[PDB]
């Protein structure tokens, strides 16, 4: 698919994630887009 | 990944005896279920 | 009294929850994200 989606400086609608709280069960829908807290600090917005 | 529904109709605390629940429908969707609800009427 | 059962992981329309309602002549089954409040319908 190098002929259709390959475009520099654009097409930022496809969004991937890497880390969350728990390992969720297989074939489960991904809806939630709240941030993970670091545990040591009370993360609420931009954190450390 | 398969929704199995087993039912058995018996004319009658749970009453004593035994009745093997026969499969009614098998719905081929594989939707994820974590909690479940019940509904009543008035 | 009981005329159906509704299953799903969320009460809102965030995911495709399952809906089985029972009627007097047929059963309608659709897993397609209806909104659900705290109070079920009482007919
Ligand atoms: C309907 O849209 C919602 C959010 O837009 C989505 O979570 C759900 O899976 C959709 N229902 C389908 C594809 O049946």
């Amino acid at each position: 698919s190098n002929k259709l989606d390959s475009k520099v400086s654009g097409n930022y609608n496809y969004l991937y994630r890497l880390f969350r709280k728990s390992n969720l069960k297989p074939f489960e829908r991904d809806i939630s887009t709240e941030i993970y807290q670091a545990g040591n600090k009370p993360c609420n917005g931009v954190a450390g | 990944g398969y929704f199995k529904i087993y039912s058995k109709h018996t004319p009658i605390d749970l009453p004593q005896g035994f009745s093997a629940l026969e499969p009614l429908v098998d719905l081929p969707i594989g939707i994820n279920i974590t909690r479940f609800q019940t509904l009543l009427a008035l | 009294i009981i005329r159906g059962w509704i299953f799903g992981t969320t009460l809102d329309s965030k995911t495709q929850s399952l809906l089985i309602v029972n009627n007097a002549t047929n059963v309608v089954i659709k897993v397609c994200e209806f909104q659900f409040c705290n109070d079920p319908f009482l007919d």
